[PDB]
C-alpha cells in the first residue's frame, strides 16, 4: 500500500500512474508529428531530425508500413514503437489470413489497443510508451467511393479516430493551431495541397523554427491511390515555400 | 489438368487449362490454374484443388508479410523454396503439383518445378498435370530456347491447346500469363479459337472404314451409312 505507483494497480484517486509515466514517456524524445486529412487525402508529417552528422540520414525513421493501404507513424520511445509495429503487422496477417480481406484501419486500431490495454492490467509487463498514429483509406458502403482515416492508438488503450491530431513534444501548441484554423475553413472540404500547408505550419509555429525538408519526413495515403507511401523532397520543398508566404 | 511455365528473355509465361474434372464428369470448366502469389510471382497448381489452393494462399500471406518486413521486392528463389519447404513437409497427406514462375530485378525471369515427391528444380520451362505427359515429346521436337515474348505465349498456347486435345482430363478455355519487368498481362482464349483441337484437324476428317456394307468382294469401299445403300 506504499509503492502503489510501481506495478498496474489503482491509486487512491482511481487512476494508474504505471500508464501516466508511459503517456511521458511520448514527449520525452522531443519529436512532434501531425496528422491531416483532406477531402480526398491523408497526410502525416513526422519531425526528422539528424544532430549527429555521421549518422546515415535515410536509416532511422518513424514512419511505418503496416499494410500496403496503411501506414503508421510512431511518436515517443523509438524502440518501443517499432515492437508494436511488429504487433500491428502480425495483427494484419493473421487477419488476412482469417478473413482473405485485408483489415480496416479502424478494426486494426481496435486490436491495437486492447493489445496496450493488456499491459496496463498485468502486473509484470510494461506499456509501450508511445502514440501510434495509423493512416490510410477506407471502403465506404452503397458507394464504393474511399475516404482518408486517422487513428491514433494511446499507451493506455484509447483508441480514437481524428480530422487532425498531433502527438509529441509541444503537441498542445499544435493542436491549439489546428482547432484555430478549424474554426474558419473546413478541413474535410480541403485539398491535398491546403492541408500539408496548414499541417507544415502547425508544426512550425509549434517549434517555432522554420523547419527545412531534411528535417521532416511526410506519408501520404490518397484515394487515386490508395498505397501508403511516402513524399519525396521535391514536393516537401515546395509545400515549404507555399508556405513560406 | 495442364500446366507449364516457359521462360524467355525479358521473363516468363505461365499457362494453364481450365478444368476441373470428379473423374469423369466436368464440376468446372473455367477454373483458373494460375493463382497469384506477389505481383510478379505466380504459381500454377495441379492435382487437389483444396491442397493446391491452401498452400498458395498460405505462401502468399507469408510472402506479403515479408515484403513489408523487408522494405523490397521477392525473388522467384523466395517463392520457390516457401512452396518446396510446405509441399516437403506435407508430401504424404497432400497431392499437389507445383509450378513456381515469375520475374525479379536480380534474376530476372525464373521457373520451378516442385513435383508430388517435394522436390524443387530450376529450369528454363516446366510442365505438369495429367496432360503434362502429351508435351515432352511436342518440346523435344518443336520447342526452341529463345523466342520472344509473343512467340512465348503462342507456343505456350499451342502446346497447352494440343495437350488437352488427347487428355480427357483437360479441356476448356486456355489462360496465359505474362510475367516480366513490365505490367503482367494475361490473357484467356477460348476452345472454339483454340490454336488446335482434332476436330478442325483436316487429317481426323475422314472416318475409319468400320461398319462395311455386305458386299460380294474383298474391296473396301467405306462405310454404310445409308440403309438402302
Amino acid at each position: 500500500a506504499g509503492f502503489d505507483k510501481y506495478i498496474t494497480v489503482f491509486s487512491p484517486e482511481g487512476s494508474l500512474y504505471q500508464v501516466e509515466y508511459a503517456f511521458k514517456a511520448v514527449t520525452y524524445p522531443g519529436l512532434l508529428t501531425v496528422a491531416i486529412r483532406c477531402k480526398d487525402a491523408v497526410l502525416v508529417v513526422t519531425q526528422h531530425l539528424i544532430p549527429d552528422r555521421l549518422m546515415r540520414p535515410d536509416s532511422v525513421t518513424a514512419l511505418y508500413e503496416v499494410t500496403p493501404n496503411i501506414g503508421c507513424c510512431m511518436t515517443g520511445r523509438a524502440p518501443d514503437g517499432r515492437a508494436l509495429v511488429q504487433r500491428a503487422r502480425e495483427e494484419a496477417s493473421d487477419y488476412q489470413y482469417r478473413y482473405g480481406v485485408e483489415i480496416p484501419i479502424a478494426v486494426l486500431a481496435k486490436r491495437m489497443g486492447d493489445k496496450a490495454q493488456v499491459r496496463t492490467q498485468q502486473a509484470g509487463l510494461r506499456p509501450m510508451g508511445v502514440v501510434s498514429t495509423f493512416i490510410g483509406m477506407d471502403q465506404s458502403d452503397q458507394d464504393g467511393s474511399l475516404k482518408p482515416q486517422i487513428y491514433t492508438v494511446d499507451p493506455a488503450g484509447w483508441t480514437g479516430g481524428h480530422i487532425a491530431c498531433a502527438a509529441g513534444k509541444k503537441q498542445v501548441e499544435a493542436m491549439a493551431f489546428l482547432e484555430k484554423r478549424q474554426k474558419s475553413t473546413e478541413l474535410d472540404a480541403l485539398t491535398q495541397k491546403e492541408a500539408a500547408m496548414i499541417a507544415l505550419a502547425a508544426l512550425q509555429s509549434a517549434i517555432g523554427t522554420a523547419v527545412k525538408a531534411k528535417e521532416v519526413e511526410v506519408g501520404r495515403c490518397t484515394a487515386a491511390n490508395p498505397a501508403f507511401q511516402r513524399v519525396p523532397n521535391s514536393e516537401v520543398e515546395e509545400w515549404l515555400t507555399a508556405v513560406a508566404e | 489438368t495442364t500446366i507449364l511455365a516457359v521462360s524467355y528473355n525479358g521473363g516468363v509465361v505461365l499457362a494453364a487449362d481450365s478444368r476441373t474434372s470428379s473423374g469423369t464428369y466436368v464440376v468446372n470448366r473455367a477454373s483458373n490454374k494460375l493463382t497469384k502469389l506477389t505481383k510478379k510471382i505466380y504459381c500454377c497448381r495441379s492435382g487437389s484443388a483444396a491442397d493446391t489452393q491452401a498452400l498458395a494462399e498460405r505462401v502468399s500471406n507469408y510472402l506479403g508479410s515479408y515484403q513489408t518486413d523487408i522494405g523490397a521486392g521477392v525473388n522467384v528463389a523466395t517463392a520457390a523454396n516457401l512452396f518446396q519447404k510446405m509441399c516437403y513437409m506435407n508430401r504424404w497427406n497432400i497431392s499437389a503439383g507445383i509450378i513456381v514462375a515469375g520475374y525479379d530485378p536480380i534474376n530476372g525471369g525464373s521457373v520451378y518445378s516442385i513435383p508430388s515427391g517435394g522436390s524443387c528444380v530450376k529450369l528454363d520451362y516446366a510442365l505438369g498435370g495429367s496432360g503434362s505427359i502429351f508435351l515432352y515429346s511436342f518440346f523435344d521436337a518443336n520447342y526452341k530456347p529463345g523466342m520472344s515474348k509473343s512467340e512465348c505465349v503462342a507456343f505456350c498456347q499451342r502446346a497447352v491447346a494440343h495437350a488437352y486435345s488427347r487428355d480427357g482430363s483437360s479441356g476448356g478455355l486456355i489462360r496465359t500469363i505474362t510475367l516480366d519487368a513490365d505490367e503482367p498481362e494475361d490473357q484467356t482464349i477460348p476452345w472454339n479459337r483454340s490454336p488446335y483441337c482434332m476436330e478442325k484437324d483436316p487429317k481426323y476428317v475422314t472416318q475409319a472404314t468400320q461398319n462395311q456394307p455386305f458386299s460380294s468382294s474383298a474391296k473396301i469401299t467405306g462405310n454404310r451409312m445409308s440403309s438402302t445403300g
